[PDB]
């Protein structure tokens, strides 16, 4: 929640409206294994599609988000 | 003829050949360097160089770096054109991509006004841009991604996609398109897979991706 949150406030972020709250949020298309990348479907009214995907830097495990 | 020497399967249907099947084109109009393809001469306006096929499972896609580098397969059947083909190719002037999808009688199929691959150094690196049609933009998330095989792995990888999901591609972590993917293989993301049509647990049963100039349209 505290995650969904944050992701919700980087997708006003990036289309920058000031957030109130999440309405809802979906995961949908991660292939089936940990730390796959995934597409969260938020509703904040406004629908957001918010990526959170992961890369290896110098054997360090890396996450980023990206506004779609 | 128009093109003695055609350097893709657009200037062979230009010289007046309009049937589908293995014609020899010359990269770069180099009658030294002579390559035997096939040509889609009917979908979408025809001129088009097949450089996958999945059809049947017959043919095995679970092959290493140097097998996607070469190519392989009956280019009749089941094939894979080669990595180095398709850089030369597309170095060529500016290529569409198509790509045909059938399952159980339902087709679809989506079209990239840019596409090319970058040579063995840039480990074969993608660009696919400008989307439209039916089969739903799973190339997008593949854009800017070297390949990579069971045997060669990136730096960038969390899991080795190419081990973990039975094929080869430009993969991230991993994909949403997977047609060098396992024959048949329904299991969560290990199929010949285009997400935004059938989902990661649904192994499409044919599947042709191909090329030719965009200019090709006007």
């Amino acid at each position: 929640s505290l995650e969904i949150e944050e992701l919700a406030r980087f997708a006003v972020d990036e289309h920058n409206l000031e957030f109130v709250r999440v309405v809802k949020a979906k995961e949908q298309g991660a292939n089936m294994h940990a730390y796959a990348d995934t597409m969260y479907y938020l509703t904040l009214l406004y629908e957001a599609k918010v990526w959170v995907k992961w890369e290896m830097s110098r054997r360090l495990m890396t996450n980023f988000k990206e506004l779609q | 003829l128009l093109y003695p020497f055609p350097k893709d399967c657009s200037q062979a249907m230009l010289n007046g050949d309009t049937t589908s099947g293995l014609y020899t084109i010359y990269l770069n109009g180099d009658k030294a360097q002579a390559l035997e393809v096939f040509c889609d001469m009917t979908s979408d306006g025809g001129g088009w160089i097949v450089f996958l096929r999945r059809k049947n499972g017959r043919e095995n896609f679970y092959q290493n770096w140097k097998a996607y580098a070469a190519g392989f397969g009956d280019r009749r059947e089941e094939f894979w054109l080669g990595l180095d083909n398709l850089n030369k190719i597309t170095a060529q002037g500016q290529y569409e991509l198509r790509v045909d999808l059938r399952d159980h009688g339902e087709t679809a199929f989506a079209v990239y006004d840019k596409f090319s691959v970058g040579d063995a150094k840039t480990r074969y690196k993608l660009k696919v841009e400008g989307y439209s049609g039916t089969a739903g933009d799973s190339m997008a998330y593949h854009n800017g991604r070297s390949f990579s095989t069971f045997d060669k792995d990136t730096d960038s990888a969390i899991t080795n996609c190419a081990l973990s999901y039975k094929g080869a591609f430009w993969y991230r972590n991993c994909h949403r398109v997977n047609l060098m993917g396992r024959y048949g293989d329904n299991n969560h993301s290990e199929g010949v897979n285009w997400f935004h049509w059938k989902g990661h647990e649904h192994s499409i049963q044919f599947a042709e991706m191909k090329l030719r100039p965009s200019n090709f349209r006007n």
